[PDB]
């Protein structure tokens, strides 16, 4: 049942393991470009210093977070939960 | 359970330029122009085709030199009696029908000529495309042996022709199995090339001078942490999750890695410096 | 039996005409050799 | 005795193989192997006879080859080498094959017609109406009448239809019929034989191999018991045949056999006798009884080797 | 559950079997090797690599389509990685 | 050089979308994915791609027609998908 498919993930599926990605920004950059590059070579991302950096899981946006030094550990501290129509706007760009 | 589906564009003109060749073949032979027309290409298990193969009949096996394993013709007691008494210059308005009956040995010779006339139709027609050389191996009368395919399931593709020539008509097939042409399964779904002279090569060079100004992203990541969603449904913003040590970085493009990198504090700028482009022919050089 | 010696004597100068015959045998296989195979295919003829 | 061909063979024994390789190339395989075992065992040698081989072989050379250039033996070379000087078109040897096809198709005329139809039945049917058009017109009209209703009509309507008269297709063709009869003879069919060979045997044997043909088919053991029959019933055998026979047949003999034979047999011999032998017959039948059935056998047999006697006299069909 | 639109990756097996490298080494690339689940039984359905159900393919619609029969039974679930 | 047994694995297609749909689907329904009738299959050990092979039955039991080793190129395909 849709209703029974519903209710079941929130106990059957409710243990299950899931992986994630994050990115750091977004640089418009050719074959020309990376032909030229040579190794040791610096490339800027178009994320400023101190922006946290967008969280994502197989591909799908889910928040947004910084990395923070902790115990000389790195992790990352997510700030917000992306709601619908700001995705909606995010996507529309 | 053996189930493929394809669609095949060089082997259609392929045949139909044999059928144009053989027809040329035929129309010298015996003084007179013949018509072929060429059925659609049958694709059907070794079983199917041998129930479809109309009993009795001649069957050939050409064997396709270096591909592993034999290729078959057939062709029809009608139109054999026909093409023979074509030869003989009879009408054949009142034919006969011989049916279990095997060829006699003036019968066989004349599907012996024939045969050989085939075989040198279609390796030109062939060998004007893709160069591999036909051997004929033995003839055989009954489909069951034959046995070219494994099993009987085994899928085979047919390319039937109807013969004719003036009133009298015909119709004869040449099968081969899937097998056969695995090797070559993309030289025959794309129809031929046109040119690949010096120019043409040259063309293709330029056509990358002109893909030299591309358009795409390069992607960053850092951590890829197994996690669970029910964590992700506890988790509320604010929540810090503990990443390792990140030593490099992966730059990948649609999936596909390109290169890694080290983060840097450059102009106040999430800046990268670069270690080495990641090519698969390095990494084939290296391993 | 000396006249019987004596057609023996005879006997054997009938076999040296004998392989002189052969010899001439042998000198018609030997010159014009197409005169031979002529020949040949006309004593095949008359079989 | 010494035929031409005996002649020839004389000559090849008595010459060599310088001669007997050519002979054999231009001859055929059953002398080429006679002349092997002549070769292999020869008892033929004498100093006369051999100056009379070399004066036969002179006199064949002056006469049958009358001392001419090698005849289509060095010739046919020559004739080939003339013919690649001339279009790449091999004439020659169609017309060789041409030579054989005619000879083929005079054998043909000669051989049994209903062999010739049943060694051409299962050729094209186009196959039989062009060779028949080219046979002579008393053969065709006898593979004719030997084929079947449907066959034949069917051969005729495509002897119709036969316009294109082809061009060297049509020799090997013959060429092809020729090898159908050009393996060993054979011929060893012998229909007749079977009913030869239980005639030959026992009388009491031939009846029971009769009756076990009859069993494994009624057919072959009908056509086995015809084979026996010989002078059974008056209106086949013919009144003026069994006049003939018995006349020179003893008649001490048919009335031995007949008083063993049926009465409707001494009846139908007997209506072929003068009067006054066939009342002397009936009376020494009704004065003596039946003999030992070991000599009305006997005087039976004698019957029937007249029968055949007369038969290979061939002036009237026996039966 | 703001999280319930996810795209999960899910993972259907044949069957497995314990084959030392050994035999790898000598199995050419056009060998034949068997499994451990018989023919007709429903194909294992997974997501991620972690266990799901169980379920069989069939030529439906002209495609191959398998056909959810179990439920994930955390029970039979623990019984099943006991082993 | 040492040997050892391992764990394969086998995977016959990979499908986008949440399991919601799939899970509201009772049991008994069957549901297609992007693997098709005709394409041959790819093995993995212990998670690690090895080749590529279609799979038939045979004495009542499957058996791969293992064709090739999948190279990095098409490897770095169907990562991406």
């Amino acid at each position: 049942g849709d209703v029974s498919g519903a209710m079941q993930d929130i106990d059957l599926i409710m243990d299950i393991p899931v992986k994630l990605t994050v990115e750091l920004g977004r640089t418009r950059m050719t074959i020309k470009e990376l032909l030229r590059l040579t190794q040791g070579s610096v490339v800027a991302l178009d994320g400023l210093a101190g922006e946290p950096l967008d969280i994502l899981i197989n591909g799908y946006l889910i928040a947004q977070g910084e990395v923070v030094v902790v115990a000389d550990k790195y992790g990352v501290r997510i700030t917000d939960i992306i709601t619908p129509s700001e995705r909606m706007r995010r996507l529309s760009r | 359970r053996r189930v493929v589906r394809e669609r095949l564009q060089a082997l259609e003109i392929i045949n139909e330029r044999f059928a144009r060749q053989f027809r040329m073949g035929l129309f010298n032979l015996l003084r007179r122009s013949p018509d072929i027309t060429v059925g659609a290409i049958r694709i059907q298990p070794y079983h199917e085709f041998a129930r479809n193969l109309p009993v009795p009949t001649n069957l050939n096996l050409i064997h396709l030199k270096p591909l592993r394993g034999t290729g078959l013709v057939v062709f029809s007691p009608s139109l054999v009696f026909i093409a023979v008494d074509n030869l003989f210059g009879g009408d054949g308005r009142f034919p006969t029908k011989v049916e279990g009956r095997e060829f006699t040995h003036t019968e066989q010779r004349v599907i012996n000529r024939m045969l050989k006339l085939a075989l040198e139709g279609y390796s030109d027609a062939w060998k004007a495309i893709n160069p591999l050389e036909v051997e004929y191996v033995r003839s055989e009368m009954q489909v069951k042996f034959t046995n070219i395919t494994t099993s009987p399931n085994d899928i085979v593709v047919n390319t039937p022709f109807h013969v004719e020539i003036g009133n009298l008509t015909g119709e004869f097939n040449i099968c081969l199995p899937f097998s056969m042409i695995e090797p070559l399964r993309e030289l025959l779904v794309n129809p031929p090339l046109e040119n690949s002279r010096h120019e043409d090569q040259n063309w293709r060079d330029n056509l990358v001078r002109q893909v030299q100004h591309s358009e795409l992203e390069l992607v960053a990541n850092f951590a890829d942490i197994p996690l669970r969603l029910s964590q992700i449904l506890k988790l509320k913003p604010g929540d810090v999750l503990p990443i390792e040590k990140p030593d490099r970085i992966i730059a990948h493009v649609d999936g596909v890695p390109v290169l890694t990198s080290q983060y840097g504090t450059v102009n106040g700028q999430y800046a990268l410096r670069v270690e080495h482009l990641i090519n698969p022919i390095l990494n084939s050089l290296n391993e | 039996k000396d006249e019987q010696l004596q057609q023996r004597r005879a006997n054997q100068r009938l076999g040296a005409e004998v392989m002189s015959q052969r010899i001439r045998e042998m000198s018609d296989n030997d010159p014009r050799v197409v005169a031979l195979v002529i020949r040949q295919w006309m004593s095949n003829d008359h079989e | 005795n010494l035929s031409g061909t005996d002649k020839s063979v004389i000559l090849l024994m008595t010459i060599g193989e310088d001669r007997a390789a050519e002979v054999f190339k231009h001859l055929s395989t059953r002398e080429v192997q006679a002349l092997s075992t002549a070769m292999a065992n020869v008892r033929q040698i004498s100093n006369k006879q051999l100056t009379d081989v070399l004066s036969e072989f002179e006199q064949e050379a002056e006469q049958f080859a009358a001392l001419n250039i090698n005849a289509n033996e060095y010739l046919r070379s020559v004739l080939v080498k003339a013919l690649g000087e001339e279009r790449a078109s091999s004439l020659l040897e169609d017309i060789l094959e041409t030579r054989d096809t005619t000879s083929g198709i005079e054998t043909l005329n000669f051989m049994e017609p209903q062999s010739a139809a049943d060694l051409i039945r299962d050729e094209h049917p186009q196959i039989i109406a062009t060779i028949l058009v080219h046979l002579k017109r008393s053969q065709a009209a006898d593979i004719l009448a030997l084929f079947d209703e449907r066959l034949r009509h069917d051969v005729m309507l495509r002897i119709a239809t036969f316009g294109g008269v082809q061009l060297a297709e049509l020799t090997e063709v013959l060429n092809g019929l020729l090898d159908g009869q050009n393996l060993k003879r054979s011929k060893m069919g012998g229909v007749r034989t079977a009913a030869e060979i239980i005639n030959l045997m026992k009388t009491q044997q031939e009846e029971a191999v009769i009756t076990a043909v009859r069993e494994f088919d009624g057919e072959l053991a009908q056509k086995i018991i015809d084979e026996m029959f010989l002078f059974e019933n008056l209106v086949d055998v013919d009144d003026r045949s069994i006049q003939r026979l018995l006349q020179e047949v003893d008649s001490e003999s048919l009335l031995i056999a007949l008083k063993g034979a049926e009465p409707p047999l001494r009846e139908k011999f007997l209506r072929n006798m003068s009067q006054r032998a066939a009342d002397i017959l009936r009376d020494d039948l009704a004065n003596r009884g039946p003999v030992r059935l070991s000599q009305v056998e006997n005087e039976q047999k004698a019957i029937l080797l007249i029968v055949r006697r007369l038969a290979e006299t061939g002036e009237m069909v026996i039966g």
